[PDB]
Parts: structure tokens; C-alpha cells; sequence
């Protein structure tokens, strides 16, 4: 070999790296939004119930007035 | 050629977690596609439940 | 073994560009996930109303 | 500057709808935190508020691929009197999608029949000086106005100044200066008279422009206007002419957009 | 020259070393966070899965709701 | 309040000198041990620091006439990049002759010309609280500010309050909150998220400012920052932000001159 | 409490070799017959066990004087991420020679260009570590209301080889036990010839709230090869009767409902995790 071939495996092992550290930053991005979207579906789910325990009451009340 | 070896055991880890990150990669993207159908189902759902309820509260307090 | 070195970064490579596309669509999760917030604050507040007007016809119909 | 966006269109006239397709964007300004922004276009038809179309949000990325493709069935007929409206949004969670840029497309100036694909400069929907001295004499009729010397004026510099005589709306008077080749700050010190009468002194409007010289189309640098329903400096050196006759003052002045200044001029 | 050329070469090589050591710990933390990214998805997903019975729950309530006020008008 | 001044401002051309007159002074506070002070008027020219003009110092009285005239020869070209300035003193026999008030014209926006005339308030040249949560989660980069509560605001009042996020000196993010009318104490209870990457956490800038809503010209009430290079509760309350994730920390704060603020927020 | 060590070290940069010359030793405690023991010392470099150096040994004195010089050949620029080990050991005829004490010198403490040696104090050497050095991670999820318990094998890292000249052929196995016995078994998918791997596979099972402080869950790593007896890497055990992390990972579990929490776990032997399971 040489200096030359010595430099290009540097290179590639370089870019290599960059590649890699996309990669990583991309699966930290995923985890961050899939967090994110959790606390949203938290809340989504909260005012879900809370309307199945209104309309639950309110079927109750029409079925015990219509009769 | 220690130095050269050392090196050549790290890209070797390196390759082997990165087919696992590929994995994971897959399953990832495929629940998160078919959680996104199940989320447009569950729209679908709300939407008409809204609707259902809009009309019958409107019914409801007309009867008042 | 410029095999390996070059055989890695095409793995590395493909696992881009899957999660880019993973990404997008989590992005695309997250519209949805908004939306279907906003639809279900307004049916738990039609819900409230309905039952209100159903507590109200209750105490007329019964 | 907002970056470029390269799109295609035609029109299908077998189905009788439009064929609106989005390319691609390049080098758009970063909005968010990490340097980069998560741009989606939004593209629609300004003649119909029918939902919007929407390409899908890519992730951190100045220069978007979108390669996605529109259609808005409306017939030929129908197509001049609308608008086509592509404007680049900015992705984010907890807020307002904030818009990287915008662009209008009137229907009536674009042709189809041959497949069109274009780049074209967003822009952003939120969006020199020259001196001079004014003497009026009201036994005379005589109105003195002396171009002397603009300053800063935006480089291609080849300045001129044109000065116009308004009434009522209706352009009367057009004078203009010496041509100044290569100059930041061009020194003209030339006089110009007109015939005002005093019964209409109150009624005139008296346009300074400072305009680039090409061989051609003649380019715009700036204009100010003093007189009538004017405000600012203009209005206190107006009043400074009338107040003080056989006498000439000067000042200096800051340039206005032609279009705020004709939109002014556009009371009559 | 030689002297500088062969420490070059050397330096090179503990560079690219220390370089793929750097690579193995980014995909450690992607490792972990992708991990954790998938639990997260479970979570979420039986999150959504009891929306989806609240859903249908409401639904069936609704239409019990308007068979009683088709029946009382 | 430190009373007020009436003073009569004009231009001679024909001698180029400035004519600046020194009518009167009306309610003017008392400094002196007897229950009136010994006014009299120190008027000069801020360019230079040719030797001041003072009027004739006026015996115990709250409401002077001094009635002066001063001349500045200076031409009209120099005189756009001059400041006039007319401040009351307090005569003493055994000491330093304290300040009554004090008034500073800029002379670019003095129009000349029509004879001038009119009443100024002399300033002393020494010269409410809004509470809310933060909560800042690093795994999800989401900063939630809940805007709580404000007390004690000035009135006229008509309070708001207006959440902006910063960094390095440039205004990114706006938003605000519902408007409570007619209240001394208005409580809001709103929250608002935010996209911070773990990255720049050190170095975002979270300004939270009450204002007055008039239908017009937005007024202001008071307005407070937190986050980099901030001192007191405020760098304690972000500090406790930081320190404790996943959790919302509470705190009051009190609303500072905006001057102070952006001065403090102009290092970049 | 041993006593203490007299050591030189040096450099050779004319052949490129480590000079280690062991002098002597003083305060040796006895551990033989005699009142005094009969020590020797073993060298080597600290880095790889490679080609380790004994000294003669010598009979009943607590204060041996070995004065004996081995030679590394080892570069200048290896050596500064090179440790260097003497460990002094008593020799006995009829039995396994007893560790005395040990000593440890980290070559980027050293400074070379004089001459060194110096007396340093003996500490007494490090007990052996775990075997196995491989680790499973999952996840637990328990709903109370329809007694539901969501096993997620997620993925192990650094297990034992099992194979020869390679890497191992690993499966998980998952049983549930109770008083003794097992009832439900369970396994996964086997990933061939890897390090670390990914399964992601989750399990269910029914277990009602009553029993749910009385139920054992024991996840096995095993090694497949087709012909003959599946061997197997290790095995933990959480739940009923369980201690350390994996007790916490239960009540993490437990404390936290309708939620899923992931774990690391450490692999132990099969045969202290069933005499664990053997009880009560
Ligand atoms: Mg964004
Ligand atoms: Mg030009
Ligand atoms: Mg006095
Ligand atoms: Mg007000
Ligand atoms: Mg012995
Ligand atoms: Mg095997």
C-alpha cells in the first residue's frame, strides 16, 4: 500500500462515521416524537373517557324518562 | 497490525448492530403504518359519533 | 478489506433510509394524533351538553 | 430571500381537469431550533377555498424532494378567472405551522399544451434618500423646486431624477436631470420652475423620483411625494414653502415604495 | 520527510481507531433509543386500542340514546 | 410629576439664527424648606457645549414667568443633527443648584416655519407581577410555559398576556392568551408548548410580558425573561426547570422596564 | 498486611523491550508449617495474559530475595496503554498455590528516561467474576382487571459462546412456575450465528389478581444445535421469591398498571436459579 490507499480507508471510515451519526440522530428524533405523541394520546384518551361517562349518564336519564 | 485488527473487531460490531438496527428499523415503521390506519379508523369512529350526538342533542332540546 | 468497510456503509446506507421514511410518517402520526385531539375535546364537550339536556328532560318526562 | 421552488404543470383536457404537479425546493432558510426546518407545501386554487392540498412533511431538510402530483377538475372555460397558489409551510408540534415562503400564479397568463416545469423565488407575504429645496411665490405663481443631491440609492448605480407636476389625480408636468454614470451619491443642482396660480396651491402635488438608467426597460430606485394629503417631513416642508414665500427651503427626504405613494396619489 | 510520513501513517490509523470506537457507541445509543422507541409504540399502541373501545362503547350508547328518543316522539 | 413648561420655538432665515423662546413654567414641585422653590430656566444646545443660557432666577414662586428669549446662530443644514434642551433649576445659595426637570427636543423633528408654541412635563433624569409554571422535559423537547396569573397591573385595565421565545438576539416564536377586561388581577390558566431540541436548551431565551389591549396603539404593562444570562428568581426558576424534568415548577415574578430587559436581551 | 514489594522498571529504547527486574519482597504474613511461607512471583503485562513470568521459588523466608529481570518485547507506542502485574503466590506441594498479594502499574503513570525502582505495598487480588457476562433485556405489563401479563422479549447482548470457533445459535425459552412446577411453556424464534439477538416476540399469559404475589417467571437463554441436547447460556427468574434488579423490575410492574417497563437483566446458572426455585 501507501499513503494514498491509507488516506482513502480514512476517508470512508470518516464518512462512515457521519453516516452512522445521521442514523443515530435520526432514532433519537423518532423516540423524542413518539414521546411527544404519547403525552398527545394521553389527553386524547382522558377527554375520550370523560365523554363515555357523559354520554353513558345522558342514555341513562332518556332511557328512565322515555318509560 | 494490532492497531489494524482492533479496528477491523469494531466494524465487525458495528456491522452486526447495525443489521439489528435495521430490524428494528422494520418493525418500527410497519406498527407505526398500521397504527396510523388504526388511528384513521378511530376518526372515522369519532366523527360519526359526533355527528350521532350533535343530531341528538338538537332532537333532545327540541322536545323542550 | 475494503469489502467490508464499503459492504457496512451500504448497510448502513439502506437502515437512512429506512428511518427517514419511518420519520415522515411518524410526522404524518402526529397530524393525525392532533386532529383526532381536537375532534375528541369537542365530542366530550357535546357530550356534556347532551347530558345536561338529558338530565333536563328527565326531570320533565318522568 | 426564501429559497426556490421547482414545479411542473399541465392541463388534461381528456378528463377536463388541471394537472398541478410539485416537484421540488431548494436552499429554504432554517426556521427552527437545530439549523433545520421540516418543510411540506401547501398548494391550492385561489378562485375555490376547497380543502388544501398538502404534500407530506419531510423531516429537517433544506432541500425537499416532494415529486408529488395535483389534480383540480375544473374545465378550460372556468380556468381564467383563477389563481394558482403554492406556498411552502414549516412543520411544528406545539405551535402555528409558521410558511417558509409563497407563490401566486394567475391563470390567464400561463399557457398549456406543452409540458411546463419551472423554478420560482418564494417571497414573503409580510414584505435611498434624495434632498431637494421648494420655493413658491405666491405673487409670481412661481414654483422653485431644485433638485440637489440623492444619497444610498440601491446599486443597479445609474441615477437620474424625474420630478412630475399631479393634479387631481391626472399626471400633468414631467421634467428630469442630467444623467450621473457610476455613483452612490449623484450631485445634480438643477432648478426647475412651473406656473401654479394661487388659487389652486392647495390643490397640486409635486412627485420627486429618483430613477436607475438602462439602455430597454427604465428601472425604479425611489419617489417621494409633497403637497397635498401628504404627512411627515413631506407635509412640514410643504407648509415651510407656503409659510415662508420669495424664500427657498431645503430638505432632505426619505424614499417610499411606488406602490404605498401611488396608493396615496390614488384619492383624487 | 520519511520520519513525518511514517508518523502520518500511524496517526492516520489511531484516527480511523478511535473513529469506529466513536461508531460503536452512536450505535449503542441508537441501540437504546430505538429500544425504548418500540416500548414506547406498545404503550401507545394499547392506549389506542382502549380508544378504540371507548369509541365503539359510545357508539352503541348513542344508538340505545336515539332508539329512546325515536321512542318518545 | 415635576410640573410643566411652556415654551415658544421658531426660525429666522434671514439672520440664520435659531429663535428659541422661554415663556413660562406652571406647577412646579417644591425643593426648598420654606414650601417654595427659586426657579429659574437653563436652556442650551446639546450639538455643542457652547456656554449655557439661563433665565433670571425668579423669588419663591411655583408658577415663573420668566418671559426670555435666546438666540443659537446656526444654519438649518447643521441644526437636523441637534438636540435642544430647556431644564428648570432650583436656586441655592450655600450649595449645588438641584434639578427640577428637565426636557430634551430632538431637532429633526421640530418642524420650523409656523411659529411655535406649547406646554411640555419636565422628567427626573434618575428616573405588577405575572406568575407562571415551566416545564421542560428533555427526552420529548417540550417546554411547557402555563401562563397562570398577574396581579397588581397598572391601570389602563385591560390585561393580556403575551408569551415570546427567543434566541441569539432574533425573535422566533409569538403567541398569546385570552383577554380578560376590567380586572385588577387577571387569571388566565393557559398553556403553551414548546419544540426545544436538548442541544440549545442553554441557550433559548423565554420572555413572558403582560400588556394592556386598547382597541389604535397595543399599550404596555410590564414584561419579564428568563433563561440565558438572567439573574435572580428568574435564573433560579429556570435552573429548577432544568434540575427538575418531567415536572412543572411554579413561580412569581416581577415585571420589569422593557428598556432594562432588551438591553439585557441585546448581547446576542 | 502482606508486606511490601521492591520493583525496578525501565525502558530499553536501542532493542525496543520492556526491562522489568524483580528485586525483593519484605513483611510477607506466613501461611505455612514453618512460620514462614515458600514465595514466588508471577509477572506479566497487565494488558493480555500473554506469556506470563515466574520466578524461582524460594523456601521458607518472609523476606525472599528474588533479584531476577525479565524482558517484554513490546513497542514504545503499545506500551503507554500496557499495564504491568506482579502478583507474588506461596507455593505448596500438595495443594493449589495460594495468591499472597498482587500489584498493578499502569504504564501511563510511568515515567521512562531514568531508571525507576521503588518499594510498593501488596493488596490483596480481586475475587473472580461471573462467567457468563451476557445480559437478556424485556419488557413486563400487567392489567390487573383481565389479569393479562404481556412478556416482550426484547433482545440479549454479550452471551457466552456456546459454539465452536464462532459465534452462538440463541432462543429464548420462557417458563411460569408455581410451587415447584411448570406450567406454561413458551419460546421464541432462533436468530443463527449472532452476538446480540433481536427478537421483539411478545408473549401473554393468564394469571388472575389473587396469584399475582404468588407466580414465578423464568426467562432462559439457550443455545441451539440440531443434533443432540439443546445446552443451555443462562437464566433469571422474577416474581415470587426473587431479589435484586429483578424484584424491582416486578414492582415496577406492579406500581405501574396498563403500562409496559423494559429491563436489563443479568444471566446466573441454571442450577442456583432452580435451587432458588426449589424453595418454599
Ligand atoms: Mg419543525
Ligand atoms: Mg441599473
Ligand atoms: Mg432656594
Ligand atoms: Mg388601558
Ligand atoms: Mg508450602
Ligand atoms: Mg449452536
Amino acid at each position: 500500500m501507501a499513503l494514498s490507499e491509507i488516506e482513502t480507508r480514512h476517508s470512508e471510515i470518516i464518512k462512515l462515521e457521519n453516516s452512522i451519526r445521521e442514523l443515530h440522530d435520526m432514532f433519537m428524533d423518532m423516540a423524542m416524537l413518539v414521546e411527544s405523541q404519547g403525552e398527545m394520546i394521553d389527553r386524547i384518551e382522558y377527554n375520550v373517557e370523560h365523554a363515555v361517562d357523559y354520554v353513558e349518564r345522558a342514555v341513562s336519564d332518556t332511557k328512565k324518562a322515555v318509560k | 497490525m494490532a492497531r489494524e485488527n482492533e479496528m477491523d473487531e469494531n466494524l465487525e460490531q458495528v456491522s452486526g448492530i447495525i443489521g439489528n438496527l435495521r430490524h428494528m428499523a422494520l418493525d418500527m415503521g410497519n406498527e407505526i403504518d398500521t397504527q396510523n390506519r388504526q388511528i384513521d379508523r378511530i376518526m372515522e369512529k369519532a366523527d360519526s359519533n359526533k355527528t350521532r350526538i350533535d343530531e341528538a342533542n338538537q332532537r333532545a332540546t327540541k322536545m323542550l | 478489506s475494503n469489502r467490508r468497510l464499503q459492504q457496512t456503509q451500504a448497510q448502513v446506507d439502506e437502515v437512512v433510509d429506512i428511518m427517514r421514511v419511518n420519520v415522515d410518517k411518524v410526522l404524518e402520526r402526529d397530524q393525525k394524533l392532533s386532529e383526532l385531539d381536537d375532534r375528541a375535546d369537542a365530542l366530550q364537550a357535546g357530550a356534556s351538553q347532551f347530558e345536561t339536556s338529558a338530565a333536563k328532560l328527565k326531570r320533565k318526562y318522568w | 430571500k426564501l429559497g426556490k421552488l421547482q414545479y411542473s404543470l399541465d392541463y388534461d383536457f381528456q378528463n377536463n381537469q388541471l394537472l398541478v404537479g410539485i416537484i421540488q425546493a431548494a436552499e429554504l432558510p432554517a426556521l427552527d431550533m437545530g439549523g433545520t426546518s421540516d418543510p411540506y407545501v401547501k398548494v391550492f386554487l385561489l378562485p375555490d377555498k376547497k380543502k388544501k392540498f398538502e404534500t407530506k412533511v419531510h423531516r429537517k431538510t433544506l432541500n425537499p424532494v416532494f415529486n408529488e402530483q395535483f389534480t383540480f377538475k375544473v374545465p378550460y372555460s372556468e380556468l381564467g378567472g383563477k389563481t394558482l397558489v403554492m406556498a411552502v409551510y414549516d412543520f411544528d408540534r406545539f405551535s402555528k405551522h409558521d410558511i417558509i415562503g409563497e407563490f401566486k400564479v394567475p391563470m390567464n397568463t400561463v399557457d398549456f399544451g406543452h409540458v411546463t416545469e419551472e423554478w420560482r423565488d418564494l417571497q414573503s407575504a409580510e414584505k435611498g434618500d434624495i434632498c431637494f429645496s421648494l420655493r413658491y411665490v405666491p405673487t409670481a405663481g412661481k414654483l422653485t423646486v431644485v433638485i440637489l443631491e440623492a444619497k444610498n440609492l440601491k446599486k443597479m448605480s445609474d441615477p437620474y431624477v424625474k420630478i412630475h407636476l399631479m393634479q387631481n389625480g391626472k399626471r400633468l408636468k414631467k421634467k428630469k436631470t442630467t444623467i450621473k454614470k457610476n455613483t452612490l451619491n449623484p450631485y445634480y443642482n438643477e432648478s426647475f420652475s412651473f406656473e401654479v396660480p394661487f388659487e389652486q396651491i392647495q390643490k397640486v402635488q409635486v412627485v420627486v423620483t429618483v430613477l436607475d438608467y438602462d439602455k430597454g426597460k427604465n428601472d425604479a430606485i425611489g419617489k417621494v411625494f409633497v403637497g397635498y394629503n401628504s404627512t411627515g417631513a413631506e407635509l412640514r416642508h410643504w407648509s415651510d414653502m407656503l409659510a415662508n414665500p420669495r424664500r427657498p427651503i431645503a430638505q432632505w427626504h426619505t424614499l417610499q415604495v411606488e406602490e404605498e405613494v401611488d396608493a396615496m396619489l390614488a384619492v383624487k | 520527510e520519511l520520519e513525518e510520513m511514517q508518523r502520518r501513517a500511524d496517526q492516520l490509523a489511531d484516527e480511523s481507531l478511535e473513529s469506529t470506537r466513536r461508531m460503536l457507541q452512536l450505535v449503542e445509543e441508537s441501540k437504546d433509543a430505538g429500544i425504548r422507541t418500540l416500548v414506547m409504540l406498545d404503550e401507545q399502541g394499547e392506549q389506542l386500542d382502549r380508544v378504540e373501545e371507548g369509541m365503539n362503547h359510545i357508539n352503541q350508547d348513542m344508538k340505545e340514546a336515539e332508539k329512546n328518543l325515536k321512542d318518545l316522539g
